[PDB]
Parts: C-alpha cells; sequence; structure tokens
DNA sequence: AAGTACTTGAG
RNA sequence: UCGACCAGGA
DNA sequence: CTCAAGTACTTTTTCCGGTCATT
C-alpha cells in the first residue's frame, strides 16, 4: 500500500525508540538501579552502532 | 423420636487434612496493581484480584 | 504427532 | 516487588 | 523438467505456599 506499507519499509533504517512504560527500570531501594531486558538490547543496538559508524 | 433407620454407627479413623478455609478465604475490591501491565497483581499473598 | 510449506533430487 | 523452579488444591 | 522424499515449524484444559538468585 502506497501510503501505509510500501515495501522499502521492511528494511529499517531508523528505529523507534520505546518509552520507560514500555520497559520499566526495577529500582529495588535507591542505589540498586536495574535495568529492563529491552533497556538492555537497545543499549547493545546503540553499542553496535557506534562501533560501525566510527569504522565509516 | 426414634429414627424410623438404623445408623451404621461406629468409630472410623479420620484424617485432619492442611487445607482449613481461613487460608484460602480472599476478597478484593480495588487494591494492588502490576507495574507493566497496570492491572491488578496475583494471589492472596499480594492481595491481588 | 501431524499438518504445512517449502527446498532438494531423481528420471 | 522481580520471576524462575519445585511442591500442592478442585 | 515431473514428482518422490527430506527439510523445517507449531501447537499441546481451566482457575487456585516455599525456596532460590537476583533484579
Ligand atoms: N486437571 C483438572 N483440570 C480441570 N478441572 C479439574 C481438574 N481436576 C479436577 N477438575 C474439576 O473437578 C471435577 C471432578 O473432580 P473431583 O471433584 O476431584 C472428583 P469427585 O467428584 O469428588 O468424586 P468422583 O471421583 O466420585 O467423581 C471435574 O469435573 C473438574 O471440573
Amino acid at each position: 500500500n502506497e501510503v501505509f506499507s510500501r515495501p522499502e519499509w521492511m528494511i529499517l533504517t531508523c528505529l523507534p525508540v520505546p518509552p520507560p512504560p514500555v520497559r520499566p527500570s526495577i529500582s529495588f531501594n535507591e542505589s540498586q538501579r536495574g535495568e529492563d531486558d529491552l533497556t538492555f538490547k537497545l543499549a547493545d543496538i546503540l553499542k553496535a552502532n557506534i562501533s560501525l559508524e566510527t569504522l565509516e | 423420636k426414634k429414627l424410623m433407620a438404623q445408623i451404621f454407627f461406629g468409630p472410623t479413623y479420620y484424617q485432619r487434612l492442611r487445607h482449613m478455609v481461613d487460608d484460602k478465604i480472599h476478597a478484593r475490591a480495588r487494591g494492588p496493581m502490576q507495574v507493566l501491565t497496570r492491572q491488578p497483581v496475583e494471589g492472596r499473598s499480594r492481595d491481588g484480584g
């Protein structure tokens, strides 16, 4: 569909970052930070990206 | 008055089991909510729905 | 376990 | 205050 | 260039304390 789903959009260029309500931080006091699984994976994508960009 | 029927009566070894009502009985009408889903929590223990 | 949905392969 | 295993109920 | 067989995939009833590690 010309408007809602072009074949080109099946390939990712710009990734949407879901907000905290989706990936809540599990705080187990003050000092005990604790983040979600989805937060770790995004950080890892962002880690992987920063490397690829520096190489280029 | 004498019961019309005669009852089979005598001793029988009976066991007290661990399922006592006041350890089960639960009612929740609004209370603690899950962080993520924002829905009631699970179990009488957590006072869930 | 039993479909499906394909590749992989013989004649 | 998070979720995995185990053991149980009808 | 047809069709046999090998390849992979996706399901599996409903509600209802303790112990471990780590968040
Ligand atoms: N695994 C299970 N899943 C779902 N329902 C269950 C179940 N086990 C038991 N039940 C429920 O319990 C009902 C019958 O189980 P029970 O009550 O324990 C036997 P009973 O009626 O006490 O005596 P019976 O053995 O003479 O029939 C079922 O019809 C069902 O509704």
